[PDB]
């Protein structure tokens, strides 16, 4: 049997709008370790990677491993009837169809229980790398720089440097061009590149990347030459939630 | 030409029953 | 002739915002005891009973009882053009066709003249009753579980018990259930005769609660077999009741 | 089913002119 | 060559955010004295006039006069692109077919660097002389956003009958009639509603355009109206120590 | 009726080449 009761419902409410605009339908395996998710879109553009670690749960529980196939968008529904201040509780049974959340006002108890269904999922394997060039920078800034550039252009051309990295739209109406410096915490532009890359990218996608970004106070892109860009954002004390996004040509 | 996520990793199906 | 001079006008303009989409035209009764409004939705599923006692207004007269049929529509229109400190006056003729708002910023006086309308109006008989079951709880927290429960279903069956009422949803997508425990506007009290259970339409629910800007709290009334009557006690001015009517 | 009001209720039918 | 430096950025973001939904393309004509544009909106019923004296701009250089062909709708997309605290520079070559526009986020840790590209339009200008109208109100631009967008869901077209104490706005429709009466105020300063007149007016406009102009309130505090008989009205935001921004609107009838 | 700017004022049209 599972069970796992998280303090902050918040987590859970910002993890579940953060992904059920890109993946409606999704596996979730539970294993002691805590709570996995690897799915990708539609298209197979992008794909997202949530890590929750067992640690992170005030309580944890699970006898047996658990891969309950999800409809992100019902889970998100349910969700939505939480209060940024509710202890969420998620329980679920090895033999059951059904996964029940409970949420927890800090003399009201919601008690909800969503179907499951099955899903003929496509899982990648992806190993550790150790990319070109690694930016952390503002959550805040990225999201502004991805919506900004998508008044201009449909794809952006990262250009990642030493001294900073450039971001760059073109379209019918001219082109645009965002420079970031390094700077000398959560407002910090950082740069760990080995090699410079330059990189072009579907703006679409990167704007649902960025719906992630109450998840975090920054962001980090991972970027390595003729590979998916790696879009982090760590849940604190919790894991992390990663979207992956395929570069064009 | 927009590539795809199964092009760069190993894919590996899975049938979920719930 | 019919004056009544409110300086808290915001109070008019949050009747109309928590009318005008559940109900058209109605029939405003002016009488010296103050403004009283009944009228069904158009389905007759559910019935809106307003009162504005005379002794809410700062000054009220009515010489004469007057029957204006008004287009809630149009009034809402016109009061969304006083702000939320003006001082509101209604002013009728009895031989007239016309209602006249003036709205007195708190060097800005507005003057508007709402026409009105004929209505072939159809008056529910609503006998004082003692319901098996009274839920008083604030206006918000009932506000929330009826938006929430209606991602998971249409109809919502709400239980009343001594210790705490549940209301409860159910979809294609599961079912959900609120547990409310009997606990100033943050308590939550059952004044229960009898157990009661029963299952309303979220809609119209999602109607009513477009008047918790009128109060802190609300309360629930309900008895097996009869509409449920949802309360907003108008802040010394009267009330706002809703009555929705039960699913079989 | 959807009861309505005018189940519970006696009603009064009104003439408004104005 | 040309090349303007507003430190206050969001002036320029505020300008076109006032001006792109009443006129889609427009001539920026750039010179000594700053920049200006004459525009009238499809259906000719109303006309804008901007103008941006050079002494508001931290830097500003014009070698060479310039009569640039913009599309507003594209040049507001970029300047949204820019921060409210960013310094804006503007930059143009002479023999050019695009508008460089430069924004600098306040630490100099983020540059943007966008090139709009300039188009070829048929333009025609009116000549407007100076004059001395009957009416002249200055009062609350939020006032009279508020006037505007109420009365519309009153009616289509407004009276504004100015007289020496006061000024009113009356609207007419199916439902009724309204009518908003502003009263001179004394001693208030963005509060007052100050009128000059030479001799009363009373002029009918279509509040589907005022509505328009409305969109011009965060360049000013105040706003006001001047009026005369037979003539389009005025409506004017003076963009404080840049310039101005007017809204003309033919009357009806 | 609604009236032009066009109406009172003296126009003169010109020809924007950028």
């Amino acid at each position: 049997m599972f069970e796992a009761r998280l303090v902050q419902g918040s987590i859970l409410k910002k993890v579940l709008e953060a992904l059920k605009d890109l993946i409606n339908e999704a596996c979730w395996d539970i294993s002691s370790s805590g709570v996995n998710l690897q799915s990708m879109d539609s298209s197979h553009v992008s794909l997202v990677q949530l890590t929750l670690r067992s640690e992170g749960f005030d309580t944890y529980r699970c006898d047996r491993n658990l891969a309950m196939g999800v409809n992100l968008t019902s889970m998100s529904k349910i969700l939505k009837c939480a209060g940024n201040e509710d202890i969420i509780t998620l329980r679920a049974e090895d033999n059951a169809d059904t996964l029940a959340l409970v949420f927890e006002a800090p003399e009201k108890v919601s008690d909800y229980e969503m179907k499951l269904m099955d899903l003929d999922v496509e899982q990648l394997g992806i190993p550790e790398q150790e990319y070109s060039c690694v930016v952390k920078m503002p959550s805040g800034e990225f999201a502004r720089i991805c919506r900004d550039l998508s008044h201009i252009g449909d794809a952006v051309v990262i250009s990642c440097a030493k001294d900073g990295v450039k971001f760059s739209a073109s379209g019918e109406l001219g082109n645009g061009n965002i420079k970031l410096s390094q700077t000398s915490e959560e407002e910090a532009v950082t740069i760990e590149m080995n090699e410079p890359v330059q990189l072009t990218f579907a703006l679409r996608y990167l704007n649902f990347f960025t719906k992630a970004t109450p998840l975090s106070s920054t962001v980090t892109l991972s970027m390595s030459a003729d590979v998916p860009l790696v879009v982090e954002y760590k849940i604190a004390d919790m894991g992390h939630l990663k979207y992956y996004l395929a570069p064009k040509i | 030409r927009q590539t795809s996520m199964t092009d760069f990793y190993h894919s590996k199906r899975r049938l979920i029953f719930s």
